[PDB]
DNA sequence: TTTTTTTTTTTTTCTAATGCGAGCACTGCTAGCAGTGCTCGCATTAGATTT
């Protein structure tokens, strides 16, 4: 760190990490910090062997970065490459060929140096970039004339008579090839006869290849960039050639027309424009140029049938016992369920790449976790300072001052929420639930039932889906005894509070939920817990306990719907998710209605009893 | 003679910005850091502010801070600049010499409670909104009072920030550093 | 999303064994499967096993032929390339798929692993960058398209009919950056003092005018442009319309604020025979009327003759090859026996591989036989080779044992050979005219060859073409030529594991039989060519395999091996290669 | 410093690189006694010892003359407790310190916490449950017909019914499982109106399945009403799945916050329970839960560091507490012997040891030899020598010309199987045939090992016509394979065998389910597999073969031990064969596996 | 040197501007009161380029 003149931190370095791992091996993380390093719990077992291997790597990586720093005379550089290769590498049947090439090339360089009598110390960055050039310099021409059709670049002084010569990539400026003279060269100033210059070499090759082809010459170039449909051009040589052809010949169709007109006519007859896509049916129209690829044929014929609407009704039979966790997991994202729950498809996105820098600020689920721990500490009225030390040692927070600052704005938000939590909290005991709803036995567990009712708190923004969760978990609670309220507190002072309900209405609404559940496993029920929630926010009127009708608001709920579905350029919209991508690529106003109808069905009892 | 081009200059640039924000911020004591935090969280945003100015010809900065001034210097300066008004308002408090007017609403005197309360520590960078009431340009529109009553106007004339200095130092540094690493 | 689907597929084909990571790939819109498909396909085990199977063949195509061949096979079998084009809009999707594949080639070569490619694709799914080649290709050039383009990217271009829907819009610059009117120098004011803000916002407006100009000069026949009573300030009903801050508005109002009515009038004022204004009335009838297309019958031609027959230039190495079936041919012996019984300057310890052997050979390539060995010369060979000094005193002795060993019955010492009688590393090309069939040969071999009794008949596919090889050494003694070939190998042994018997054993194990016979054919034809009045029996001395490690000062026989082609086998063999 | 010293023991391979690196980081710059001491702690903890009693490290001084290392400065630091306990890398348990020094035993913080949890759970936490002795005795009387002699099993049931936490030790085929069924029956029929939640856990999904089928068939035998047959547990699961161990993390959905909701828990094959999983289990239990462990005292110990069931059963040797013997004498309606003296009442009472094996007796050479394993070698060479018992044979392997002959007998070991394949039979009887004979080798690799023996045996199949092999396919018909890791999809578990064969539908692998059904899986479908001609002794635990053949390598390696050989011996149902040197084996039996833990000290104090 | 397990979810912007609502001082009109002029504060809504 200090070598690069960045202030010594003491965190986020392979020393910090390793020490964190080993210390994670000796002592459980829950014990606490030690030197202000938090033991990293994950490797506690025999697995931890790997760590020792890892730490043996880095030591070497450390040692050598010191050994390579100082300049050296060459014969001091001779022994190095061997120590390094055999140091870091274990040769094998494949590799030994390679490693021998490394030593051979390296020591070839240095030997070139010594034999020239060069005394001064040398920086490594001189040789490292010589050897890079030396290792790729080699070419393999072995199979040239083996007999398989020959692909190869145009090489000076290689001209082999052939029956068929093909030329690709004649686009202007790509060929001929350009390497300017050095510019302080004296030869390029006053040329004599026998001078060789790369451009004249290419220009002469293109003549050789012409003289060499004994039957069919084939010349190709990219007319139009496939990507933008820009224009491209033929090399000047091809241009001269097509010019000469067109000026020396005429098609038999018009034997009296004109010089230039017969010219552009011929030049049109010789030039073929192949299409942009292989499945373009023009290729397959019977004629002279016709494609032998039969794999694209049915595509060009346009003989395929379109993809049916993904949703098809599927039979399902509700068991007698539904574990409450199954219902909970269902209603969280009712669409996602039918993919994972029912038919078992789940799309696992690739894991996130390791970030490149120590955390400057905390965002996303990173800071969310911290709010979770922090809050669960404040509600217990345990000291936040201890936990602070835990994170700091964990290297999790921004360094130093900003750790303190960020920490003490968060403590100031989660303190605000924390009190409001502490106000109503009466410690309570978990309860197990068994019920008969529509001849279906629900079993489950509810943690921490206080005499007053359900209390739940999450450091989140107020959103409906949370609401549905507390709604289910509430109705099951009313459904078995449990007179009392249910409350949920969230950030920016959000709240969901559901008054108590009699066993009758409890079992009736719970019925509606379950019926939703067997509805789900059959067809991918479309209920969007947020966007639909947004649409139902506008229409419903709590004072009249009736959803509004008038079309003025019905163009409010649409704008507030789409606004919720697709997001801003800031917040990602509910509408963008892999689970909703599989159903429709583009939202039809019809499907919009379909969502509004079902959402109106299940969601309504939420807003109706919320207070 | 052989130049290897690089078309992604945003990654080197961002790299350098994190380098700056490491050496010129990590050393800050709590109280100055508190001021840095407000104007931008971290170099991710700072880069977003100066980014158009890192690229292409360097602009000329109107009335640049002197070359020798640090953050602690500017900060101590502004500390005292507010402090004088703090003592002074604490001294002149407790008197109605003003000509009372309808539109200026009598509860405006409650503002003064705030200010005599607002005068405790220097840790805040933000003066109170109620201060806008004591501007002689503000009040005289609705009674010259005494000088410090006018001094608040001097205090509120130039916005109090560390911003210009940081954008200056960072803009000069990040440019060089990038150029060096590419060299 | 198509890149993502591609990820799900490649990731599945990589490890179809896993139930989940496959089914995921099946559900993709690309595969185009219903919920009923996946549902039933979760039930019947046979179908599921069939899918697993086909993907398992795909992995094979993946490993052998590369990537793009695989995705080709998958597209054909699944019929997706067709079913997308059937689907509406799916044309775009299909272009994306093909494009991505084309990139998986470009990154596919440079990376050797099959797996590190799936490594790579994810990493690009995360960071898309800006870069040119990964930028999207135009969806279709078949149909003329609406070419919807930004102002700046229209500069110097020409657009026969031109639309400026949003032109009214404006952006008030909050940043303060301007130019001094005097010095004409770019000045940034880090302070928000309103003057400089104004001095800049004037600039922002003039620039907006220049945008308007450029935008209007683009059209050839017709340009249409939108106009609205746009309001920036958030108060609803005033009589404030900020359009005078729009580039265009200022040109209609002559830089005068108006009301929306005044806006409408000022539009009406200039409107004669060129400019014509209609009110903006939202309406929807029909998306558009395609009326579709008619094409034809169409078919692909199909080759009749074979693409091409067998003409190959091969060495004897291209003969042993590998055996598919009950018998597989390898240099090493599969059977192994464990040993439970319980000076470093030796030949057996020398390193092994193509690399060590190439060194060993390359010694004798320049090496001088008549002079004894110079240890300095050794050290500087090993040094060049990269071999340490652990070798130089160990080698320089051994070589002398080699050069000093007498050979065959003539008792020739390698040392006795003058550079006039040496020929080092002859490369030859031997044409084989009619296809050379194994069984039509190995019978001729076995017939006259005692050594070909061992092991099955050599098997190589029909071949017609040229044959290559390097004679290690050719030299003449007593007016009589010889053929010399060095071999090294033998990881396991040092001592008499090289005998008259075991040498002949290994010869039959690595099939150096056919090899030496082939060379003898070559050397034969070369002498018949070069030597006026050449005769096989008169001038020719036999064949010598020298196992370098095999040479020991103790036993003259160990390591050297000699046999003579029958002169009756070559007589017919040469004829065979002639026709 | 002594750092570069420690760089040698890696060349000497006396220290793992992990050990050295650990000692470097944690030990810091302190007196080299700290550094070396720590490295040795990490080493012994690596080989599976829980602690490092200072006696050993001060007495050996093998890594350095701990005079000069141990005596540094500041007067006398030579006291190891002094010098070590001085530095901050060691503490008494007060601070959050990497290492703990408590009983003269220096050892890791993690091991000390898990250690203490285990201890306190076996001593104070378990309680005495009280019921009517007359009614209970009657229930047992209807469970167990024969009253005429002392029944160990009846004692075991009585004990486990009295004590909240109880262990039942015994050899393979001593009737453990049946006994457990008897117990559970007494449990359900004991509490009529109370909810009885039974849970069945085993450390390996394979053993879990074995337990499922076992207690299914065993519980079906005894009369129960539909209520009881509802309170019969459904299935058994993995220990992990029970604790709900998340695949990536170390988090547990239960731990101390969530007690897993049970009445009783039965962990079969507790020998494989190691210390970390034992503690992490214990944190999940409620205060009403009754737990029972199953395993042999001498079974091969768990891989990860610790020995639990061993250190526990070691105290069974003393026997029952004086009074508990009288209580049980009232319970079983018999005379229960009483262990003389007082050591620990709570622990001694919790342990029952089943000394009767119904599978084979003393006349069978397997029980006599296995019973002679716990003794010295002069008994084992005797048994292997005299009378031959017809159930046991030893073949000398020294020269490879003997080894070839070993393979020669291995043929006839597989003979019936090989023919049944040549006879071209149906898969079921083939699979059942494959379990009569098995090769067991300790090491994985080399001349003697699963990895080597698969090669040599198949090569020996190519020498003598038995089963033809195609090199390119890699799946010649008849090759047995086994699964590397558990699978939820195909319902097959790690440690399970299946036979590759072509029924004519195609090349397909055939597995025998615990339900008797045969499932054919495509080769591509299999998750992981290893050629199963030879098993390591470890993986063979819980299995039973009619004829087993043990192979011990010639060298002396820390893997070859007493318990390894023991499990190999008890592995065969009836027939057995051995291949070893009398010196390598005879010395191997003398060396017992010890893993140092304070438990022996903890239960006495 | 030997080896066992298990499956998944979470969050989301900030700044600013107005519109109104509530509370108050004055002042004029018929000492109190109503209105108006006013002013601040709370919630709600809107917008965030160009190779």
């Amino acid at each position: 760190v200090r070598e690069l003149e960045l202030p010594a931190t003491g965190q986020h370095t392979w020393r910090f990490g390793l020490t964190r791992m080993l210390l994670g091996y000796a002592m459980e993380s829950a014990q606490g910090e030690w030197q202000s390093v938090l033991p990293y719990d994950e490797s506690s077992g025999l697995i931890a062997e790997l760590v020792g291997h890892l730490a043996s790597l880095l030591m070497q990586l450390n040692i050598w970065r010191r050994g390579l720093a100082q300049e050296r005379p060459l014969e001091e550089w001779l022994p190095v490459c061997r120590d390094m290769l055999n140091a870091f590498f274990l040769p094998d049947a494949e590799t030994e060929a390679a490693m021998t090439l490394i030593e051979q090339q390296w020591q070839a360089i240095i030997a070139e140096g010594l034999g020239a009598q060069y005394g001064d110390a040398v920086p490594l960055s001189l040789l490292r970039d010589e050897l890079a050039q030396r290792l790729d310099q080699e070419r393999i021409s072995q199979r040239f004339l083996a007999g398989p059709v020959n692909i190869c670049t145009l090489m000076p002084m290689r001209s082999i008579p052939f029956k068929v010569v093909c030329l690709l990539g004649m686009n202007d400026g790509v060929y001929p090839r350009q390497l300017a003279p050095l510019g302080f060269d004296l030869m390029s100033q006053k040329p004599k006869r026998g001078d060789r210059s790369r451009r004249d070499d290419d220009r002469y090759l293109f003549l050789e290849a012409l003289i060499s082809a004994q039957q069919k010459l084939y010349i190709s170039y990219i007319g139009r960039s496939i990507q933008d449909n820009s224009e491209r051009f033929p090399s000047v040589l091809v241009q001269e050639l097509i010019d000469y052809i067109g000026q020396s010949h005429y098609l038999p169709g018009d034997e009296a027309l004109n010089c230039d007109e017969s010219e552009a006519r011929v030049k049109a007859h010789l030039t073929c424009l192949h299409t942009r896509m292989p499945f373009d049916p023009q290729n397959y129209q019977p004629g002279e140029r016709q494609s032998y690829a039969r794999e694209w044929l049915p595509a060009a014929s346009q003989a395929g049938k379109a993809h049916s609407e993904f949703v098809q009704p599927l039979p399902f039979t509700l068991p007698e016992t539904v574990p409450l966790e199954t219902l909970q997991r269902f209603w969280a994202h009712p669409v996602r369920a039918f993919f994972q729950m029912r038919l078992q498809v789940n799309f696992r996105t690739e894991d996130s790449e390791i970030p490149d820098t120590e955390p400057f600020i905390l965002e996303g689920l990173s800071r969310y976790q911290i709010n979770q721990q922090l809050l669960n500490a404040l509600v217990e009225q345990d000291d936040a300072e201890r936990l602070f030390r835990r994170f700091r040692a964990a290297g999790d927070l921004p360094y130093g001052a900003f750790g303190e600052i960020f920490w003490e704005t968060q403590c100031q938000e989660m303190q605000q929420l924390a009190d409001r939590v502490i106000a109503c909290r009466q410690p309570g005991q978990s309860m197990e639930i068994d019920l008969a709803c529509n001849g279906v036995q629900i079993t489950g567990w509810l943690p921490q039932v206080q005499p007053d009712g359900l209390l739940r708190w999450r450091p989140s923004l107020l959103s409906v889906a949370q609401g549905m969760q507390l709604w289910l978990e509430h109705l099951v609670y009313c459904a078995s005894g449990g007179n009392g309220e249910s409350r949920l507190f969230l950030r920016k002072d959000g709240e969901w509070r559901f008054p108590p309900l009699a066993a009758e209405q409890a079992l009736h609404y719970l019925s509606q939920l379950i019926e939703g559940y067997r509805e789900g496993m059959s067809a991918p029920l479309l209920v969007l817990p947020e966007s639909g929630g947004a649409w139902l926010k506008t229409c419903y009127d709590a004072q009249n306990d009736a959803m509004l009708d008038d079309d003025s608001t019905l163009q409010k709920a649409r704008t507030k719907f789409l606004q919720a579905y697709e997001g801003n350029m800031m917040v990602r919209g509910e509408g963008d998710d892999i689970w909703y991508q599989r159903l429709w690529r583009q939202l039809t106003p019809e499907t919009m209605e379909a969502i509004v109808e079902q959402s109106q069905r299940f969601l309504l009892p939420l807003f109706r009893f919320n207070q | 003679f052989e130049q290897q081009l690089i078309e992604d200059e945003s990654l080197l640039r961002y790299q350098a910005c994190a380098d700056f924000w490491r050496r010129h911020c990590y050393p800050l004591p709590r109280e100055i850091a508190q001021v840095v935090f407000e104007t931008w969280k971290g170099p991710q945003a700072l880069l977003r502010d100066i980014n158009r100015y890192l690229q292409g010809e360097a602009p000329v900065i109107k009335a640049p801070p002197p070359d020798d001034e640090t953050l602690a210097s500017r900060h101590a300066q502004i500390v005292a600049r507010i402090d004088t008004v703090k003592q002074q308002w604490r001294d002149a408090v407790g008197e109605l010499d003003a000509l009372i007017e309808s539109s200026g609403i009598d509860r405006r005197k409650f503002n003064r409670s705030n200010q005599a309360k607002w005068i405790d520590k220097i840790s805040a960078w933000a003066e109170e909104e109620t201060n806008s009431y004591q501007l002689p340009e503000s009040l005289e529109k609705f009674t010259p009072r005494h000088p410090l009553f006018e001094a608040i106007d001097q205090l509120l004339a130039e916005p109090l920030s560390i911003r210009d200095l940081v954008i200056t130092r960072a803009l000069a540094e990040i440019r060089e550093t990038v150029a060096r690493e590419k060299r | 999303l198509e890149a993502q689907e591609m990820l799900w597929l490649l990731q599945a084909v990589m490890t179809p064994e896993r139930e989940n990571t496959l089914r995921s790939a099946l559900a993709t819109s690309m595969m185009g499967l219903n919920a009923l498909d996946i549902e039933t396909l979760n039930n019947d085990e046979h179908a599921w096993d069939v899918v697993v199977e086909e993907f398992d063949g795909y992995r094979q195509i993946w490993r052998k032929r590369g990537v793009m061949p695989m995705l080709r096979a998958l597209m054909s079998a699944r019929n997706i390339a067709e079913n997308l084009l059937a689907t509406a809009g799916g044309e775009r999707r299909l272009t994306d798929i093909l494009h991505i594949s084309e990139l998986l080639q470009e990154a596919g070569t440079q990376l050797e692993s099959e797996h590190a490619l799936v490594r790579w694709l994810s990493q690009h799914i995360l960071e898309p960058d800006s870069n040119a080649s990964s930028q999207q290709m135009r969806l279709e050039s078949d149909k003329h398209l609406v070419q919807i383009v930004t102002i700046h990217k229209s500069k110097g271009l020409e657009y026969p009919l031109v639309w400026l829907p949003f032109i009214t819009n404006f952006r008030v610059q909050e940043q303060a950056f301007y130019h001094d009117r005097h010095s004409f120098e770019a000045v940034l004011d880090l302070n928000a003092a309103p003057e400089s803000v104004d001095l800049a916002e004037a600039e922002r407006l003039a620039e907006d005018l220049r945008l308007l100009y450029v935008a209007l000069t683009r059209s050839v026949w017709h340009c249409s442009l939108g106009v609205a009573p746009l309001v920036r300030r958030r108060g609803d009903k005033k009589g404030d319309t900020d359009v005078h801050q729009s580039a265009l508005g200022r040109l209609l109002q002559k830089g005068e604020p108006q009301d929306a009515a005044g806006l409408r009038t000022c539009i009406e004022a200039l409107c004669d025979d060129d400019i014509a204004w209609q009110t903006a009335q939202t309406g929807d009838n029909q998306p558009w009327q395609v009326n579709d297309v008619s094409t034809a019958e169409l078919n692909a031609k199909t080759l009749q003759r074979l693409p091409g027959d067998n003409w190959r230039v091969t060495s004897y190495s291209g003969l042993q090859q590998r055996x598919x079936x009950x018998x597989x041919x390898x240099x090493x012996x599969x059977x192994x026996x464990x040993x439970x019984x319980x000076p470093t300057l030796t030949p057996h310890q020398f390193p092994r591989g193509a690399s060590p052997g190439t060194f060993l050979h390359s010694l004798f390539e320049d090496l001088d036989f008549t002079q004894p060995v110079d240890p300095n010369w050794v050290r500087e060979k090993l040094e060049l080779g990269g071999f340490e000094s652990q070798w130089e005193p160990v080698l320089t002795e051994w070589i002398t044992a080699v050069l000093q060993a007498p050979l065959n019955e003539t008792g020739v010492s390698l040392s006795q050979l003058s550079a006039r009688n040496k020929q080092v590393e002859m490369e030859f090309y031997l044409p084989i005219s009619e296809p050379l069939i194994a069984s039509q040969l190995d019978t001729l071999i076995r017939q006259f060859d005692p050594l070909s009794a061992g092991c099955p008949p050599l098997e190589f596919m029909q071949v017609r073409g040229m044959l290559k090889g390097f004679i290690d050494l050719v030299f003449r003694h007593e007016g009589r030529y010889y053929l010399l070939a060095y071999k090294s190998n033998w990881l396991g042994e040092d001592s008499s594991a090289y005998t008259q018997q075991a040498m002949a054993a290994a010869m039959q194990a690595h099939r150096y039989d056919l090899q030496y016979q082939l060379y003898t054919l070559a050397l034969h034809r070369y002498l018949r060519h070069r030597i006026a009045d050449y005769d096989y029996e008169h001038h020719f001395g036999g064949v010598i395999y020298l196992f370098l490690r095999g040479v020991d000062k103790e036993h003259p026989q160990q390591g050297i091996y000699t046999t003579r082609p029958n002169a009756g086998l070559i007589a017919l063999m040469d004829e065979m290669f002639a026709g | 410093k002594l750092q570069k010293q420690l760089l040698e023991a890696v060349e000497h391979k006396q220290l793992r690189p992990l050990d050295v690196q650990f000692a470097l980081t944690v030990a810091g710059d302190e007196h080299p006694a700290v550094t070396l001491a720590a490295a040795l702690l990490s080493h012994d903890a690596g080989e599976g010892h829980v602690c490092l009693p200072l006696s050993r490290l001060e007495n050996n001084e093998a890594s350095h003359p701990l005079l000069a290392t141990c005596v540094s400065e500041i007067g006398e630091l030579q006291n190891w407790e002094e010098c070590l306990l001085a530095s901050q890398a060691v503490s008494r348990g007060d601070e959050p310190t990497p290492m703990i020094l408590c009983g003269d035993r220096l050892y890791l913080n993690r091991m000390w916490c898990n250690e203490r949890t285990v201890a306190r759970f076996f001593n104070e936490v378990n309680h005495a449950i009280e019921v009517d002795e007359a009614l209970l005795a009657q229930t047992l009387d209807k469970l167990f017909p024969v009253s005429d002699e002392i029944n160990w099993q009846k004692v075991a049931a009585a004990v486990a019914l009295t004590r909240r936490i109880s262990v039942i030790s015994g050899g393979p085929g001593t009737g453990k499982t049946t006994t457990v069924a008897k117990l559970l029956a007494a449990l359900i029929q004991m509490a009529d109106g109370e909810r009885c939640r039974i849970r069945l856990a085993a450390p390996t999904g394979k053993a879990a399945a074995r337990l499922t089928e076992s207690l299914g068939k065993a519980l079906r035998q005894l009369p129960l009403t539909d209520e009881q047959k509802k309170r019969i547990p459904e299935d058994a699961s993995t220990l992990h799945r029970l604790l709900g161990a998340q695949p990536g993390s170390q988090r547990l959905r239960h731990h101390a916050g969530n007690p897993l909701h049970l009445d009783v828990l039965v962990v079969d094959e507790a020998s494989m329970i190691d210390l970390p999983m034992m503690s992490r289990l214990i944190d999940a239990l409620p205060d009403h839960a009754r737990v029972i462990f199953l395993g042999d005292r001498d079974q091969l110990a768990s891989v990860e560091a610790g020995a639990v069931l061993g250190d526990i059963c070691a105290y069974a040797n003393a026997g029952f507490t004086a009074e508990r013997a009288r209580q049980l004498s009232r319970l079983t309606g018999t005379h229960v012997p009483a262990g003389t003296g007082t050591e620990a009442a709570s622990l001694r009472d919790s342990l029952c040891l089943l000394q009767k094996s119904y599978r084979f007796g003393s006349d069978s050479g397997i029980g006599q030899l296995a019973a002679a394993i716990n003794r010295g070698d002069k008994t084992a060479v005797k048994t292997v020598f005299q009378q031959d018992f017809t159930d046991i044979e030893k073949r000398l392997l020294q020269s490879g010309e003997d080894y070839i002959a070993m393979l020669e007998e291995a043929l006839a070991g597989y003979g019936r199987y090989l023919d049944l394949l040549q006879a071209r039979a149906e898969p079921d009887l083939i699979i059942q045939a494959f379990n009569e004979y098995q090769l067991l080798c300790a090491l994985r690799e080399g001349p003697f090992g699963v990895a080597g023996l698969n090669e040599r045996i198949e090569q020996f199949m190519q020498q003598k016509r038995k089963i033809h092999r195609h090199p390119h396919s890699r799946w010649y018909e008849g090759r047995p394979v086994m699964i590397a890791r558990n699978d939820s999809a195909l319902g097959l578990f790690n440690g399970d065998i299946g036979i590759a064969l072509d029924r004519g539908q195609g090349t397909r692998v055939w597995f025998a389910m615990p339900d008797g059904n045969i499932k054919s899986v495509q080769p591509s479908r299999l998750p992981e597999h290893e050629t199963t001609w030879a098993m390591t002794v470890h993986k063979s635990q819980g299995s039973e073969f009619d004829h087993a053949a043990l192979i011990l390598p010639s060298q002396r390696t820390p893997v070859v031990t007493r318990e390894l050989v023991y499990t190999a011996v008890t592995r065969a149902r009836r027939r057995l064969s051995l291949y070893a040197d009398e010196r390598i084996l005879s010395a191997a039996i003398a060396t017992r596996t010890e893993r140092r833990s304070g438990l022996a000290a903890l239960f006495s104090s």
